[PDB]
């Protein structure tokens, strides 16, 4: 009476759609916002920031919620991936949909990209927690585990490669400025972004679908249920740990580097680079190159231990980051940075996680008594990176209205190549050093005392 | 608030250089692309734009005929204005929005590039020896450089035409319907003395 | 350069809706900028991106996909009784088409013909003034010295604030020497089936 590998691989796919929309709405949101729905920066600014952290906001009330539902007929989970699904599509497609309204789409775009949020919320987080309602054994949570990461990464590529060929399809004109002083059109664009979004919605819709019918819930009835009152006492006790807060910080800046240059990349590959008809070609390489590069840095992990690997993994996209910025816009050398930032996409989403069982064994070294730990810590740097993110992608956008950005241009003045040299080349350089120093301080210094602590493991 | 405070009417002779100036407040100059028009009795045009901090674009019509300047130290834009004779309209000193590229703030100065300074003559057009009920009365006022301010005593259904050029002076005419004649008569403004108010008489 | 344009320099509005009308000479992707302008004052920004308001009255939408926009005020009041213009923000060397609105009133032209005065005649010339300060349309003034002249100077007025009436002044300026041709004769046509003539000898 285990997992059947039909179960795992619906409850896999069900994990699809979170990846596709963050994608999609992490990559090409800022394209739309400034280019395709002719919106004021200041305003895509407040938009991009005011999203990204509504979710971070909605990740603890609704897990807060989702520890409070009771047992209904369909399980605890599954009412609400059901009830938020239907209105969560509609919310996605109504984000990329471009009103005819003669004051406020900034209150259009915030109203409806908040709602996806909440509603995208109310959908991943009993999704998170449908791992331990399926079954019992460590095992098929493991296994159900490994295939969502799989589909989570194969998610990623997908949405990305979906969403850029649609909208990369159907090309527009441009605005033509001073600067540039000596058929297609924009409701094409448009209607290609309303067409990448009834694509995705269709998947969230079949992905809901087959996650609903492939999944049981068990009725797990079974030890505690701990305390939700004592998670701001588990925060302040993961917070007093030394190498979890390390490890907290160190995900955190590189995260935070790499959420920067996947907001601030397409516009740096249209207006630096010149590549506004291959701008999506360069996205897909760089998700081809980090999804092929995670076998090559699980080997590297397994074979070189885990500290060079953290060491060199973040920091490999420096160089590159500098040469995209210090080259003429040749397009084999951006393409063959594309690979290697793929690479360092790879390494800087997957070596943490391989570090992270070093820290869980010592935080039982140290604290006998732990409870949700882990789910503590997730849910930490989950808060944080989309607060942060937002942050950062509000103060990008908000540069670019203050250099003078042009809704579409066909070119840009030198101030906010500038900043956009400075966004893609200095921030996440400095953010990566940040991560870097911040790794550099680890006192369980790889294995060599964590497999003590395994021994301790042993006598625990 | 943004605002752009623009100079005063000016009279170049012909073939002068003028020079109009557009001293801005409330944004930051060397952020913003301040722009020139040109204004004729009912025509929008272009002439150029200036980045405060660097580069001047012009119009392929204007190349020449006007240079734009700015000093960052006060926030003032420079327009100058080469050979004239067709040149007299107004110039407007929009900023354009550092993303769309309309202008939200304006301005407004007049250019009016003629020669000469002469005292106006009135002459009180009356009736030919007609009359049923109400009658029409007239005041021509011709031969000035400037705006007057033609006025009855009292009295309003009179209608005042735009002035004209006729050469090189100024002709403006003022018609009054008026149903009874007990007397009338036509009273001129020009600013720059020569008063003259003249009564109207029969025949 | 672009060739954007408004085709009625002139419309007859009085209460009800106007729909101002611009076209661009290339697809200029929905980037239109709407002005408003009174007389004496700067163009004020109305509209922009062709549907956008800028802090103006609710009545003022605008529409328009691409080389066809349109403005459109469902509630034209007396400050809407001005000169609107359209730009366009897709090239570099900015274009504007000029309009205007006007109020719709009936007809009836009147013409009167005044000769020169004899301060006029002494001083060496002769302008004979023709007024024409009721009408509505658009009319013709004609010359007469016994055949037709075309050495006059016209002007127009605005339209008035309470008779909704526009007028016309034609000055004919001849010295003395050229002072004996006959009769002279001021002849206006309207849209009133037949000429107005008011001679003197
Ligand atoms: C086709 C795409 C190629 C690959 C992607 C699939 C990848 C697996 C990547 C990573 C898993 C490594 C991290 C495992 C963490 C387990 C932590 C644990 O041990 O449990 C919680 C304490
Ligand atoms: C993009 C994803 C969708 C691609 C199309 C779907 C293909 C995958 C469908 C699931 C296939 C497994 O479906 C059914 O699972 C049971 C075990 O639970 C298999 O039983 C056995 O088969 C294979 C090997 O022979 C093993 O996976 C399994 O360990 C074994 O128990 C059945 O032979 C199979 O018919
Ligand atoms: C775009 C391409 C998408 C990938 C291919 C389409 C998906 C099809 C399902 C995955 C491929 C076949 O499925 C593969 O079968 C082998 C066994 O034969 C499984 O291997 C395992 O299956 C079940 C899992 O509990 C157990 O019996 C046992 O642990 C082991 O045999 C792999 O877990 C699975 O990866
Ligand atoms: C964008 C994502 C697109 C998603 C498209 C939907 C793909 C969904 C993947 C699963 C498809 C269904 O997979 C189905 O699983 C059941 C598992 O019992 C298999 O059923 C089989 O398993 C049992 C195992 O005991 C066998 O005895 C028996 O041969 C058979 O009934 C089917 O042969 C397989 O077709
Ligand atoms: C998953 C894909 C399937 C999705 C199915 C639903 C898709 C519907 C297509 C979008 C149609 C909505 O289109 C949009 O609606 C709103 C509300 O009616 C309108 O908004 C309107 O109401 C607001 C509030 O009164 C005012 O600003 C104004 O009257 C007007 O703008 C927009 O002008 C219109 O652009
Ligand atoms: C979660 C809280 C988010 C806080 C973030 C900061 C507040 C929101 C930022 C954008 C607010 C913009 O402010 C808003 O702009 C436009 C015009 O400019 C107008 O917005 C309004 O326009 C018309 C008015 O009939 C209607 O469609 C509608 O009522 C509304 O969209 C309002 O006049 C103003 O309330
Ligand atoms: C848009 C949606 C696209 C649909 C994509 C569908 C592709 C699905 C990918 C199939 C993943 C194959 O999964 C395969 O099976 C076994 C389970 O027996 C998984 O699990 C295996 O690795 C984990 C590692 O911790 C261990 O628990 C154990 O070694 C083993 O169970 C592995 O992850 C993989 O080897
Ligand atoms: C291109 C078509 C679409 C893509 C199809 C790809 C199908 C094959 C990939 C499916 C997932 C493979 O999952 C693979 O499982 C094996 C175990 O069997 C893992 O092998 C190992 O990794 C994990 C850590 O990640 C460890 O717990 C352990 O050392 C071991 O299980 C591989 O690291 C993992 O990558
Ligand atoms: C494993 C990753 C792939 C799995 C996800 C599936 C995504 C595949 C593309 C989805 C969109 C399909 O529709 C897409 O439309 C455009 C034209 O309209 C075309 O896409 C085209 O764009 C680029 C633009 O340079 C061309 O170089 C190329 O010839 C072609 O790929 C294809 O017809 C198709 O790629
Ligand atoms: C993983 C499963 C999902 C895989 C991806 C979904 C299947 C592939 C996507 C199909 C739809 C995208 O492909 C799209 O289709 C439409 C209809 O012909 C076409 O696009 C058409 O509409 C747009 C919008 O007016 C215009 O550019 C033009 O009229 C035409 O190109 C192109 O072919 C392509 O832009
Ligand atoms: C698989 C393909 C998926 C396509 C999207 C499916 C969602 C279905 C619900 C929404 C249908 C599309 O939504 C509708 O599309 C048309 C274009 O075709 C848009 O465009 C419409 O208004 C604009 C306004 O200028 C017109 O220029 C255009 O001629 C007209 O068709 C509408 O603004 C939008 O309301
Ligand atoms: C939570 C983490 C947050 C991380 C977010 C990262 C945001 C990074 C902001 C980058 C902004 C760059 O800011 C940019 O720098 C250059 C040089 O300093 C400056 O721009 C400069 O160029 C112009 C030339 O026209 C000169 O007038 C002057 O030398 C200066 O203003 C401005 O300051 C700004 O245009
Ligand atoms: C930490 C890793 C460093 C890798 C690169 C990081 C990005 C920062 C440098 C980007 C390259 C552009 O950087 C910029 O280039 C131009 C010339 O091209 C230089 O020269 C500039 O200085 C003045 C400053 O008022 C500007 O008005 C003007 O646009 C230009 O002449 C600047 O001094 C330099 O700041
Ligand atoms: C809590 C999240 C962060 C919220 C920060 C607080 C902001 C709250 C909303 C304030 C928005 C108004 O702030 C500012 O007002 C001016 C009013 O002319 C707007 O207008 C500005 O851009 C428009 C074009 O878009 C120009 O026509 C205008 O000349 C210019 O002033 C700006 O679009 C807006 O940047």
């Amino acid at each position: 009476s285990r997992l059947s590998v039909c179960s795992k691989l619906c409850y896999a796919i069900g994990g699809a759609p979170y990846q596709i929309t963050g994608c999609a709405i992490g990559f090409f949101l800022q394209i739309y916002l400034l280019d395709v729905a002719l919106l004021d920066p200041f305003y895509a600014s407040i938009i991009l920031f005011v999203g990204r952290a509504w979710d971070a906001v909605t990740d603890p009330t609704v897990g807060f919620l989702v520890s409070r539902t009771p047992w209904t007929r369909f399980g605890r989970m599954m009412p609400w991936i059901v009830l938020s699904t239907p209105f969560a599509v509609l919310c996605y497609f109504l984000i990329w949909y471009v009103p005819s309204v003669d004051q406020g789409k900034v209150v259009w775009y915030l109203i409806f990209y908040c709602c996806f949020q909440t509603l995208q919320t109310c959908f991943h987080v009993p999704y998170s927690a449908l791992t331990m309602f399926i079954s019992t054994e460590q095992k098929e949570r493991d296994s159900a585990t490994a295939y969502r990461m799989t589909v989570e990464v194969l998610g990623t590529l997908i949405g990305t490669a979906i969403q850029g060929q649609i909208v990369g399809m159907a090309n527009a004109p441009c605005i033509s400025t001073e600067i540039d002083l000596q058929h297609v059109s924009l409701q094409d664009l448009r209607n290609a972004y309303m067409i990448a979004s009834g694509v995705i919605c269709a998947i969230y819709v079949v992905c809901a679908v087959v996650l609903f019918l492939g999944v049981k819930e068990q009725k797990d009835t079974c030890r505690v249920r701990t305390e939700p009152m004592s998670f701001f006492q588990g925060i302040c006790m993961v917070m007093g740990h030394g190498p979890y807060a390390k490890l907290v910080m160190g995900f955190l800046f590189t995260s935070l580097a790499f959420m920067l240059l996947e907001g601030n990349f397409a516009l740096f590959c249209i207006y630096n680079l010149g590549f506004r008809n291959d701008f999506q070609n360069v996205l897909l390489v760089i998700m081809l190159s980090a999804t092929l590069a995670i076998p090559f840095w699980q080997w590297f992990l397994t074979k070189f231990g885990k500290k060079t690997a953290v060491y060199i993994g973040t920091t490999s996209v420096v160089p590159f980051l500098i040469s995209v910025v210090l080259v003429p816009s040749s397009l084999a050398v951006t393409y063959i940075a594309s690979f290697a930032a793929g690479v360092s996409v790879a390494a800087a989403f997957l070596l943490p996680w391989s570090m992270l069982p070093d820290v869980v064994d010592d935080f039982k070294v140290q604290n006998p008594e732990s409870q949700g730990h882990e789910a503590i810590f997730y849910s930490f740097y989950v808060f944080f990176t989309k607060f942060a993110s937002g942050v950062s992608l509000g103060v990008s956008t908000l540069s670019l209205d203050f250099a003078g950005y042009v809704t579409r241009g066909c070119t840009q003045p030198g101030e906010v190549k500038l900043t956009l040299k400075i966004l893609v080349s200095a921030a996440p350089i400095v953010l990566i050093i940040i991560g870097l120093l911040i790794f550099i301080s680890y006192p369980i210094n790889e294995e060599k005392r964590q497999g003590n602590r395994k021994l301790l493991n042993e006598q625990r | 608030a943004s605002k752009l405070e623009l100079s005063g009417p000016a009279e170049p002779r012909g073939s002068k250089s003028a020079q109009i100036t557009c001293k801005a407040k409330g944004f930051p100059e060397a952020r913003f692309w301040v722009f020139w028009l040109f204004q004729r009795a009912a025509a929008l045009d272009w002439p150029a734009a200036n980045f405060s901090g660097g580069p001047v674009q012009f119009e392929s019509r204007f190349q020449g005929n006007a240079s734009l300047k700015g000093s960052q130290a006060q926030a003032n834009a420079e327009l100058n204005i080469g050979a004239l004779g067709s040149s007299t309209a107004t110039y407007r000193c929009g900023w354009k929005l550092a993303n769309g590229g309309f202008f939200p703030s304006w301005g407004g100065a007049n250019v009016n590039g003629a020669a000469g300074a002469k005292a106006p003559a009135v002459y009180p057009v009356e009736i030919s020896g007609a009359g049923t009920g109400s009658v029409t009365l007239g005041c021509l006022v011709k031969g000035y450089n400037a705006k007057p301010n033609l006025t009855w005593p009292g009295a309003s259904g009179a209608l005042t035409f735009p002035s004209e050029l006729n050469g090189a002076l100024w002709n403006l005419a003022s018609a009054v319907t008026g149903s009874g004649f007990p007397s009338a008569t036509c009273a001129v403004g020009f600013g720059a003395a020569t008063d003259v108010d003249k009564k109207v008489a029969a025949a | 350069a672009l060739d954007i344009n408004s085709p009625e320099a002139e419309k007859n509005a009085k209460g009800a809706r106007a729909r101002i009308t611009c076209n661009a000479g290339n697809q200029v992707g929905s980037a239109v900028a709407w002005f408003n302008q009174r007389p004496g004052d700067p163009a004020s920004l109305l509209t922009y991106w062709a549907a956008t308001e800028k802090g103006v009255a609710g009545k003022q939408s605008a529409q328009g996909a691409s080389t066809k926009f349109s403005m459109s005020s469902a509630g034209p009041e007396a400050p809407s009784l001005s000169s609107y213009w359209c730009l366009l923000f897709e090239k570099g060397a900015f274009s504007f088409g000029g309009s205007k609105l006007n109020p719709r009133e009936g007809a009836g032209p009147q013409a009167s013909i005044l000769p020169p005065s004899a301060d006029l005649n002494t001083s060496g010339g002769a302008a004979v003034v023709c007024f024409l300060p009721n009408w509505y349309g658009n009319i013709t003034v004609q010359w007469k010295t016994e055949a037709p002249q075309s050495q006059a100077n016209m002007s127009w007025p605005g339209q008035a604030g309470a008779n909704a009436a526009y007028a016309m002044a034609a000055v004919l300026a001849i010295t003395k020497g050229d002072y004996g041709p006959g009769s002279f004769t001021c002849n206006a046509s309207n849209r009133g089936t037949g000429p107005f003539a008011m001679s003197l000898n």
